[PDB]
């Protein structure tokens, strides 16, 4: 169980790093799919089967429309990759790299300072998540439905051609 | 049996990688991709937090996190389509006429 | 127990043998059979005449509005996935919450249908008259 | 290695391997049976010369495909071009890896089940998308866009069609689902769920009338025109494995799976799966192909509210009798 | 625990706003009529405002694991409902000139009001996060409502990207806090504790980053002049009033109900953020020629003053009423100023010497400019006096010195705008008249409650939550 | 004053005008067709669509137009021709139907053959028509000669032309159903075509290009027993046609793909010279077999 979690975590880290430092949009989307598959594998190793199930179910459709928009605008041959290459320079990425590194080491210092007892890996079924979702957490569900409705209304209002 | 610290460190690494892709990348689509990476990393940290305590609260917070992720992705995708329609490029540094 | 590790091993062997079989038939297809040489072999197929431009042009999909609605409706679907597995223990009150949820869902769907969204077909292709 | 637990593990591994080889062989023989059944539907015979009854036609097809040259175009992205047939072959195989064919004969007894099938469908669309984009052809790009529009059409209600079955069974496991149909099959209470899942499952495999990405009349064979050799065969074999997977899943979800009065359970499962396979061929031979905008409008305006109302009515009926 | 009918009695504004959201949706889908949906939104908001009386007659109750309703939630719900009503009233004459559809504006305003009410009633981390996102997303829609205009699209893109980043930061800090404590309730943060542990402190710091973005706090304040200028003027009114009121109310609920507020390090970093916010927001508006960016820096400075009033909550028991009085005065002054700006920007097509053609709007604008400076005979002075008293009581001398310096700088630029209203420069419809009446009552309320502030003190002190 | 006067039957790199009297008719007059690399490249550049010549304006600020060759090698194209589509997404902005790929020089061949020996070339003008293609030529030659054919000749020619009309209509209906998407009725329609072909093989001795009409009559008399096969076909046909109707022509998916699609009125039918089923589908009752009756169609 440790092996699957650690291999999926390493794959997720590598695929995210390849995502943020790539010029090809379709290859970046493929590595993003790989990273989210690895994230769902991490979820499955921790016993949260529903979390990994929703990570593959709803993000396969999310990156699908990302592919649709990439085909819609970004694909132009080598010109788009060449234009994306000029925006990335050694100073340009070395600027915020040390900021991300110092933030990461501060958060790691924070993480290591807490007590630990180990994750037992006991599976949590979708039945318990459904009971808690429609039980103690009513208003989260209802106002999340209203939030998604609001986002849908915003998408309709902005995304019209004419 | 699996340490909580390693899962939180993994989530932190993914979060700072998403922020690196948010800052250093100039095309708006990669900023939205990096935003998706941070929201997935925060959701992942919530699932590790819920799995350490053996509660469904982390999974419910993950559900809310990805509902927000989907809604913000649709809104940002519509805004990016508007930007590409009325500018014909996805340079985010040209959005600077409002200053001072 | 023993059944669980047996099932895990069976699933892992299923994955490994499936991927290896796909790779093996790909390798066998690539290695067997002589190659062909032609002047226009490495040209995209466009019914026998050279292309105008290339196939890497940007193509305006008309269903992008439906796509960014599809993500939202997929998230509503995941909420109903979570509800539907625990209907009996949720009780009638949980049925009331899900009824309100689904009523908001159809209200948004009727709103999308009526305002002209989910309708991207051209005027010449609307089958009028 | 002399222990009951290790030989039980070996027996389970052997059963999973047997299931995998049988379903792959059944996909290839299902291609041959599609040719024969289209002949039967259209007042003809089909291949009945290669061996007795044409039984060696599939072997000659395999030999030709293996010795047809496999090429990668210079204008294509090679990695994605090779990757797409692998996904098309393997995604619905992994979807089939949860189908219980008999009591004691299942590869994975997952607690997610139909969730895993939804994951594999959402991963299977990317094979057609990658094949359409990577080949760098105009017909392929049009086919990939049509496939994306088709996924927009079907994936909204693909899971909500089966949420009635999940609600009736009270669990996500296929074993619990086929055990919940001990008294009556699920086609009778979940009939709107049945027809909506039939529409969505035919749309999953891109089978007729939902063959928008590869419509020969429209896009001149569509997205996989640059594919040839064993990659083209991988696409077709993965499509046929998808047909078998969707048929078996529909049998387990709406027709009890292996439950039957007199015959052995595998005999009933195979009979119902072959019935739905010949129904796939009957649907392909019978009705024409609609326009994909009409398909999207039908999947959004009709099928999705139907699944929502079906889930609401199913919940009301379940809580009324509880 | 289940839901009792008394819980839905206490849930009246949330249910009313959701019901009128659905009703406005169905009326828009039936027929695109601007006046009908506008009247429906105003009717629903007024229905919630008068259902606040029945909520008060019900009592204070912990309605959910998520929500808690008391006088605190009642007061902030009333403030955000008044802000939403004024936003609709200012938006209708602006929307009369919109060539595109004018019906989604009120739907987004109603959904954002629902998010503000849920933020006011929040007693859970999940409720806090959902309320923040439910404030932000309709603001993404409303800021980029006139996307044909370049600046509105600029502000929409900037606000969306920055607020998604801040939501990710806040959610990661939330996850770290939940990993530390194990309960997401507002009363169980650190109950197992030795109150200083690095994981809980880092989680609260990341939530501080997110909320300080949402409260225009330094150094997460750079979006405020840009988003305020780019957005439409009723959207600027709503973002200045309702979002700030709701987010600061839930911030005070979190920092009062949790035992983590007793920690010295969070108080020290909040004092640093408050000092930097006051000085930076006042100094940045010195040479501002545009009224929207000037009001954005004004919002930064006033949220810094609110931060000073919030820091001393653990020591003195009069900090909460100080924040309530300051937020009421700030709401009225911002409503008046942004309403004058909106009425000058209406109808939508696409302030020097304003007294010589529009004298009443100039009077309202100079009254609100006097009020925002903390000058007596106005409500902003009463709020500044409360903030200074709270800072003096808990001995925060750097903060009150910063308040005095920032008040002097604000005096300079506010009074510059006030005299520029009266220098020499080189409608006809009852909705515009209604907006003029709204800003006139705002100015009159500011003047009357500056002269006689005691009834507002009584109403604010009667809005007393569970100590 | 013509907008775009360019070659429509010959390629753009063609010298001379072929229907002039001094132009050689036969391929043996010119050098035999030598396909070299340079000639292949030159003719491929000639066949490449140039949108600037047609004023197609190959771009928009938002997105780029898609130029697609529908044909010559397309299942939807009914021959060797190509429609060049300017597209945005899936929508057609403009079309350039490029023809001339199926040019056999049949008029120049008419100047090259005798009156009797041109009849097989008339048969291949519309290869699903056969005797329907034969009739106008032999009738015009009989007008030239001054020949009035008797009643039996007229009835036999009406028989063969109506048989081939049923054949062509069966192929057209099956082809339409196939392009809508249903691939089954084409097999049965071609079985009915084989029944008609059995009768036509019995009478004329050939399947699809009979070349059986002559100047002043037909090649042979009717063989003994043709009425048996005609009765067999007349018994076999209507049940099959009703089956085709109730199976595919009453299909709501087929109706959705068909009704309202590519619709025009009588004005568009008249200004573009549209004849046949389209002109009558616009409501204009103009059929040659009734308006200007030929070959004794008045007796039917
Ligand atoms: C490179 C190829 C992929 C490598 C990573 C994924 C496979 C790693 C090896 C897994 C081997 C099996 C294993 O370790 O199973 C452990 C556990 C079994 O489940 P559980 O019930 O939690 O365990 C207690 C058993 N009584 O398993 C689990 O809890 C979940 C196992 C991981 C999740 C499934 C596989 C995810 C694959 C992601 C692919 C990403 C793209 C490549
Ligand atoms: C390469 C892959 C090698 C094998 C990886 C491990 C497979 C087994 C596995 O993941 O088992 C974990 C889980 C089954 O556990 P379950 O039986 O539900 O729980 C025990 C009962 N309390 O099963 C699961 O979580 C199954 C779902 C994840 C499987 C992912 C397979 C790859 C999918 C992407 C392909 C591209
Ligand atoms: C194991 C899995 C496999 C199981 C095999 C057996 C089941 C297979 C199911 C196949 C389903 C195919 C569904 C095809 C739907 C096509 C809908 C469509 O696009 O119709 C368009 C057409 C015209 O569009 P319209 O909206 O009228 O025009 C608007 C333009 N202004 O509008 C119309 O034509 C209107 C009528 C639409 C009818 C939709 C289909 C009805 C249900 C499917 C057919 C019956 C399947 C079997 C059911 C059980 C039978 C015992
Ligand atoms: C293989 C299953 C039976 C196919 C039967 C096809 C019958 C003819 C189809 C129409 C058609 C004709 C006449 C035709 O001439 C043609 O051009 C060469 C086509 O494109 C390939 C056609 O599709
Ligand atoms: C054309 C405009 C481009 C703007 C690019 C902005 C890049 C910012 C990079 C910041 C890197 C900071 C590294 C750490 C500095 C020291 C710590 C913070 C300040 C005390
Ligand atoms: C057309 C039928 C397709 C079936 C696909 C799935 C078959 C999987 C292989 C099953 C092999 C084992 C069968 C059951 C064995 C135990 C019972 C024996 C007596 C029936
Ligand atoms: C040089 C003449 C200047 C005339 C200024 C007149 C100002 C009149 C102000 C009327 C009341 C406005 C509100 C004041 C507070
Ligand atoms: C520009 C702002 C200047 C603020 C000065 C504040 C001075 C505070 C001194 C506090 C001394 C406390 C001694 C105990």
């Amino acid at each position: 169980m440790e092996f699957a979690f650690y291999i999926c975590g390493l794959i997720a880290i590598l695929a995210t790093l390849r995502v943020i430092t790539h010029t090809n949009p379709v290859h970046a989307l493929l590595y993003l799919i790989i990273s989210l598959l690895a994230i769902s594998g991490v979820f499955f190793s921790l016993g949260a089967y529903f979390a990994g199930a929703l990570e593959i179910i709803v993000y396969a459709g999310a990156i699908m429309v990302l592919f649709v928009f990439v085909v819609m605008m970004l694909n132009l041959g080598g010109s788009e990759i060449e234009q994306e290459r000029q925006w990335l320079k050694p100073q340009v990425w070395i600027g915020p790299a040390i900021l991300s590194a110092i933030m990461l080491v501060v958060i790691v210092y924070a993480i290591l300072g807490v007590n630990d007892q180990g994750i037992d890996g006991t599976p949590i079924s979708a039945k318990a998540v459904g009971i808690t979702l429609f039980g103690p957490y009513v208003l989260a569900v209802e106002l999340a439905s209203m939030l998604l409705l609001a986002g849908l209304v915003v998408a309709f209002h902005v995304g019209r051609e004419e | 049996m699996i340490p909580l610290q390693h899962g939180l460190i993994l989530a932190a690494i993914l979060f700072v990688l998403g922020l690196t892709g948010l800052v250093i990348r100039r095309n708006l689509l990669f900023m939205l991709i990096g935003l998706e990476i941070m929201i997935n990393a925060s959701a992942l940290a919530f699932v590790v937090a819920g799995s350490y305590w053996g509660q469904t609260d982390g999974q419910v917070m993950y559900i809310l996190a990805i509902s927000l992720a989907a809604a913000e992705a649709s809104i940002g995708l519509a805004l990016l389509l508007q930007l590409h329609r009325r500018r014909q490029n996805l340079n985010i540094d040209s959005v600077s006429e409002m200053r001072g | 127990s023993t059944e669980v590790i047996a099932h895990h091993w069976a699933f892992a062997i299923f994955l490994i043998v499936a991927i290896g079989l796909c790779c093996l038939m790909l390798v066998g297809g690539w290695f067997l059979g002589g190659r062909a040489r032609a002047r226009s072999k490495n040209v995209p197929f466009e019914s026998g005449i050279d292309s105008v431009g290339s196939a890497r042009l940007r193509l305006s999909a008309k269903f992008y509005l439906v796509a960014m609605f599809f993500v939202i409706f997929d998230v509503e679907a995941l909420y109903l996935f979570a509800w539907s597995t625990s209907i009996r223990e949720s009780g009638w009150v949980g049925f009331v919450e899900a009824a309100i949820f689904i009523f908001v869902l159809l209200a948004g769907l009727v709103y999308l249908v009526r305002i002209g969204a989910l309708d991207w077909t051209p005027a010449r292709s609307r089958r009028e008259r | 290695w002399i222990s009951p637990e290790l030989i039980e593990i070996l027996l389970t591994i052997l059963k999973a391997v047997v299931i995998l080889l049988v379903v792959v062989t059944c996909g290839a023989f299902m291609s041959f049976g599609e040719r024969r059944l289209l002949g039967l539907f259209q007042n003809r015979y089909g291949p009945n010369r290669v061996g007795w009854g044409g039984s060696l036609q599939l072997v000659a097809d395999m030999i030709k495909m293996f010795f047809k040259e496999d090429w990668i175009p210079k204008f294509s992205d090679r990695v994605i071009f090779t990757l797409a047939p692998m996904i098309a072959f393997t995604s619905l195989l992994l979807a089939f890896a949860i189908v219980p064919v008999s009591p004691g004969w299942v590869v994975a007894d997952l607690n997610i089940g139909i969730l895993f099938f939804l994951m594999m469908a959402g991963l299977a669309v990317y094979a057609v998308l990658f094949a359409g984009w990577s080949s760098n052809n105009k017909y392929s790009l049009l086919g990939a866009m049509r496939a994306s529009a088709q996924t927009l059409s079907y994936e909204v209600f693909l899971g909500l069609s089966l949420m009635g079955v999940v609600a009736q069974a009270g669990s996500f496991n296929m074993t619990d689902i086929v055990n919940s149909q001990a008294h009556v099959w699920n086609v009778i209470p979940q009939f709107f769920g049945f027809i909506t899942f039939a529409i969505a499952g035919v749309a999953v495999c891109h089978r007729h009338p939902f063959d928008q990405p590869e419509a020969e009349q429209e896009l001149a064979d569509g997205y996989h025109i640059e594919y040839s050799g064993m990659k083209f065969g991988l696409f077709f074999v993965g499509e046929y494995i998808g047909i078998v997977t969707i048929s078996a899943l529909m049998v387990t979800l709406f027709f009890g799976g292996w439950q039957g009065p007199l015959l052995p359970p595998f005999i009933w499962f195979a009979l119902k799966t072959a019935f739905f396979m010949m129904m796939f061929i009957l649907i392909r031979a019978s009705l024409p192909r609609p326009r994909y905008d009409q398909v999207m409008s039908f999947g959004w305006k009709i099928c999705l509210p139907l699944t929502l109302i079906n889930l609401l009515v199913t919940a009301a009926v379940i809580l009324w009798q509880a | 625990m289940t839901i009792t009918p008394q819980n839905l009695i206490a849930l009246l504004p949330l249910l009313i706003v959701g019901l009128t959201v659905v009703v406005v949706m169905l009326s828009i889908a039936w027929r695109r009529n601007h006046f009908l949906n506008a009247t429906l939104s105003v009717i629903g908001l007024n229905a919630a405002l008068v259902s606040l009386w029945f909520v008060g007659q019900a009592g204070a109750m912990d309605v959910t694991p998520l929500m808690r309703v008391d006088g605190f939630a009642m007061l902030y719900t009333g403030l955000v409902l008044l802000a939403s009503l004024a936003t609709c009233t200012f938006a209708y004459p602006w929307l009369e000139g919109y060539n595109d559809n004018k019906d989604e504006f009120y739907l987004l305003v109603l959904i954002a009001a629902l998010g503000g009410i849920l933020l006011a009633n929040a007693n859970h981390l999940a409720s806090l996060f959902l309320g923040i996102e439910l404030i932000s997303l309709p603001l993404f829609g409303l800021v980029g409502y006139a996307f044909r205009q370049k600046r509105s699209l600029e502000a929409s893109i900037k606000y969306t990207i920055l607020s998604a980043a801040a939501s990710s930061f806040l959610l990661f800090g939330m996850a770290l806090v939940y990993a530390q404590s194990g309960d997401l309730s507002f009363v169980a943060l650190g109950k197992n504790l030795m109150l200083n542990e690095p994981l809980l402190l880092a989680g609260f710091g990341l939530m501080i980053v997110g909320l300080g973005f949402k409260l225009s706090l330094v150094p997460f304040h750079l979006w405020t002049p840009d988003v305020y200028q780019g957005a439409p003027a009723p959207v600027s009114t709503f973002l200045a009033t309702a979002s700030k009121i709701a987010i600061f109310g839930v911030v005070m609920r979190l920092f009062l109900y949790a035992p983590v507020g007793d920690s010295e390090a969070i108080r020290v970093v909040l004092a640093i953020i408050a000092f930097a916010s006051i000085i930076f927001g006042n100094l940045m508006a010195l040479s501002q020629t545009n009224i929207k960016r000037l009001l954005g820096y004004s919002s930064i400075s006033h949220l810094g003053y609110l931060l000073v009033a919030l820091i001393a909550l653990q020591t003195g028991e009069m900090s909460m009423e100080a924040v309530g009085v300051y937020l009421a005065g700030y709401l009225f002054s911002s409503l008046g100023a942004f309403g004058v700006v909106s009425l000058m920007s209406s109808p939508y097509r696409g302030y020097r010497g304003l007294f010589w053609h529009r004298p009443i709007l100039a009077a309202v604008m100079t009254v609100m400019m006097l009020s925002l400076a903390g000058i007596p005979m106005t409500l902003g002075f009463i709020g500044k006096f409360y903030v200074l008293a709270v800072g003096v009581q808990a001995h925060l001398w750097w903060l009150v010195g910063a308040v005095v310096v920032g008040s002097a700088i604000g005096l300079y630029y506010y009074l510059r705008v006030a005299v520029s209203l009266y220098l020499h420069a080189p409608p006809s419809n009852w909705q515009y008249s209604a907006g003029g009446i709204v800003v006139l009552i705002s100015a009159l309320l500011v003047l009357v409650l500056g002269v006689w502030p005691q009834p507002l003190i009584s109403i604010v002190r009667l809005a007393m939550p569970l100590m | 004053g013509h907008p775009n006067l360019r070659r429509i039957m010959m390629p753009q790199t063609w010298k001379g005008h072929p229907l002039r009297k001094d132009y050689p008719a036969r391929a043996t007059e010119f050098s035999p067709f030598e396909l070299t690399k340079a000639k292949q490249d030159l003719e491929m550049e000639a066949l490449t669509f140039k949108p600037e010549e047609w004023g197609m304006k190959r771009g928009t600020e938002n997105e780029d137009f898609m130029f697609l060759n529908l044909g010559p090698n397309h299942p939807s194209a009914h021959g060797a021709f190509r429609i060049v589509l300017q597209l945005d997404g899936e929508e057609i902005v403009d079309c350039v139907p490029d023809i001339g790929y199926h040019h056999r020089g049949a008029e120049k061949m008419g100047e090259r053959q005798s009156w009797h020996s041109y009849i097989p070339y008339t048969d291949r003008i519309e290869y699903l028509g056969g005797c329907v293609n034969e009739m106008p030529y032999v009738l015009a030659v009989e007008k030239l000669a001054g020949i009035t054919v008797p009643d039996r000749v007229n009835v036999i020619r009406v028989m063969l032309s109506e048989l081939f009309r049923i054949n062509s209509h069966l192929l057209y209906i099956s082809t339409f159903i196939q392009d809508v998407g249903a691939m089954t009725p084409v097999f049965f329609a071609f079985t009915d075509r084989q029944k008609i072909y059995d009768l036509v093989e019995a009478i004329t001795g050939f399947r699809m290009h009979p070349a059986w009409f002559r100047i002043g009559g037909v090649a042979h008399d009717l063989p003994r027993g043709w009425d048996r096969l005609l009765r067999e076909f007349l018994d076999w046909m209507p049940k099959r046609l009703a089956s085709y109707e109730k199976a595919a022509l009453q299909n709501t998916i087929l109706k959705g793909r068909s009704q309202g699609v590519a619709a025009y009125g009588a004005k568009e039918a008249l200004e573009w010279g549209t004849t046949g089923a389209g002109l009558r589908a616009t409501g204009i009752d103009f059929d040659v077999r009734k308006a200007r009756p030929y070959s004794g169609y008045e007796n039917f």
